[PDB]
């Protein structure tokens, strides 16, 4: 793979961003 | 039932643990099969012991699992 | 014709082995299925007594001397009932005779299954482990079962297992041999004996857990187990004289405790 | 590649969520007034039945 | 379990005395024995544990 470590974290972020955002969304369903 | 009723201790302790979407998310699907209703509510141990579906037989069970070829019964 | 009638026996504190007794089976009904109680708390229809008309029960066998419990409890083996209670399973407790009193106890508690993680006394039996001259128990054994509550440890238990009971003894005895047979009496007298038993089934709702102790035995000899003491034979040489010594002092030719625990601990 | 492998497991939490918030609108919510309505009629056998006992 | 106070001689009586005294029960040949080992070493080294506060207890103000 190519994706550096450093770019990686930052879609960790992304990532979790959208999770928590989707827990959200659940609770209102 | 001291087995299906320590499950039902897990589960419900863990539907507590766990948020109201994971209990959805998460721990509804491993349950679908074994109930007959799907109750958020399978915190309590009342919910979920009145939605459990019947066990297998003891004798069917039994059956199963003393033959010695259980693994070519499956 | 017959074997001699020498009586053979050990002494308790001489047979260094863990005792072991039979669970055998759970006669009797249960408290039916007042569904009064369930109406008002709706966990018990998840319980033993609601689901199946033999749960699976489980025995624990407990020694208690002086009402204190000499070790853990044991646990029947998971056995999965239908029709009748029969573990038949022979339990090694925890205690060996050398470390039974002469009140030893066994607390026998029936439990079941009262919702998760909970169990419910089906009922408890006490019967002490030796006799009335100081014999241990010998073989299979028919104790009342106390309903809804665990077995008593206490001294004097509170759930002993010891006309009907009148009538087994000497329906044991008969089968034993020790009474003697009268074929056309033994006939016409079981006969009533079994109407007596049909209505106390039907007049109480009495269980009985039948358990059975084991057998000593060597070269197809029988022998009972006593209880005795190591030193249980050293009469003291008590003697009467005062001619010299008026006062004797027990602690007299003995080690100073105080002044030994004084040195290990300064030196 | 422990970093790799926990990228894909949120990613793979995320889609379950999805999934599962599809299921939710997909499915139309059950009309309580529907299922209230049973409750009501049951609430009703209840309650005559219960005299019926104390009776 | 009582005691609830230290002598100033009885400082070291668990480690030179009492642990010292009953570690021979540890390795009884009868189990009877053990088993009270084991059902009670758990509230002697607790004893043991605030014995050797209440020694502390005492130093501090000794110090002081």
């Amino acid at each position: 793979d190519r994706e550096r470590f450093i770019d990686k974290k930052e879609r960790l972020s992304r990532l979790k961003s959208k999770q928590e955002e989707f827990q959200k969304e659940v609770l209102k369903a | 039932l001291w087995i299906r009723y320590g499950a039902v201790g897990f589960i419900t302790v863990v539907a507590r643990q766990i948020s109201t979407a994971d209990v959805y998310c998460k721990l509804m699907p491993y349950l679908d099969p074994y109930i007959t209703q799907p109750i958020i509510q399978i915190e309590r141990k009342l919910v979920l012991l009145s939605v459990l579906k019947e066990p297998v037989s003891r004798s069917i069970f039994d059956y199963a699992l003393r033959s010695k070829d259980i693994t070519s019964l499956f | 014709m017959g074997e001699a009638e020498k009586f053979h026996y050990i002494y308790s504190c001489d047979l260094d082995i863990n005792v072991q007794l039979k669970i055998g089976s759970l006669e009797g009904k249960r408290e039916q299925k007042s569904y009064k109680a369930v109406l008002e708390d709706p966990m018990l229809k998840f319980s033993g007594l609601y689901q199946e008309t033999c749960s699976d029960l489980y025995v624990t066998c407990q020694v208690f001397a002086e009402g204190k419990p000499l070790a853990l409890p044991v646990r029947t083996s998971y056995k999965a009932f239908s029709t009748r209670w029969n573990w038949n399973e022979w339990l090694k407790l925890p205690v060996k005779y050398p470390d039974l009193p002469r009140n030893a106890q066994v607390a026998l508690t029936i439990w079941d299954v009262y919702g998760p993680g909970k169990a419910v006394p089906v009922g408890g039996t006490t019967v002490s482990l030796f006799g009335k001259y100081g014999m241990f128990r010998q073989g299979m054994h028919d104790l009342k079962v106390w309903p809804n509550v665990e077995a008593d440890g206490s001294e004097p238990t509170k759930t002993p297992g010891r006309q009907m009971s009148r009538l087994a003894k000497l329906t044991k005895a008969h089968r034993q041999g020790h009474m003697v047979k009268v074929d056309w009496l033994d006939r016409l007298t079981f006969r009533e004996i079994e109407m007596i038993n049909e209505s106390e089934k039907r007049s109480s709702n009495f269980m009985y857990l039948m358990v059975e102790f084991r057998c000593v035995k060597c070269d197809d000899k029988e022998y009972g187990i006593v209880y005795y003491e190591k030193d249980g034979d050293e009469s003291s040489p008590i003697l009467t004289s005062f001619e010299l010594v008026k006062v004797p002092d027990p602690q007299m030719s003995m080690e100073n405790l105080v002044e030994s625990k004084h040195h290990k601990l300064a030196r | 590649d422990q970093l790799d492998t926990q990228l894909n497991v949120t990613e793979n939490e995320c889609q379950n969520y999805k999934r599962c918030l599809e299921i939710l609108e997909q499915m139309n919510e059950d009309d309580s007034e529907q299922l209230q309505m049973e409750l009501k009629e049951l609430a009703l056998e209840e309650e005559r039945l219960i005299q019926e006992l104390e009776d | 379990a009582l005691v609830k106070e230290v002598p100033r001689n009885d400082i070291n009586i668990y480690p030179e005395y009492i642990l010292p005294g009953i570690a021979h029960l540890a390795q009884d040949d009868a189990t009877i024995v053990r088993l009270a080992y084991a059902e009670n070493i758990a509230l002697l080294a607790e004893t043991a544990l605030r014995f050797l506060e209440l020694v502390q207890l005492k130093n501090l103000n000794m110090e002081n």
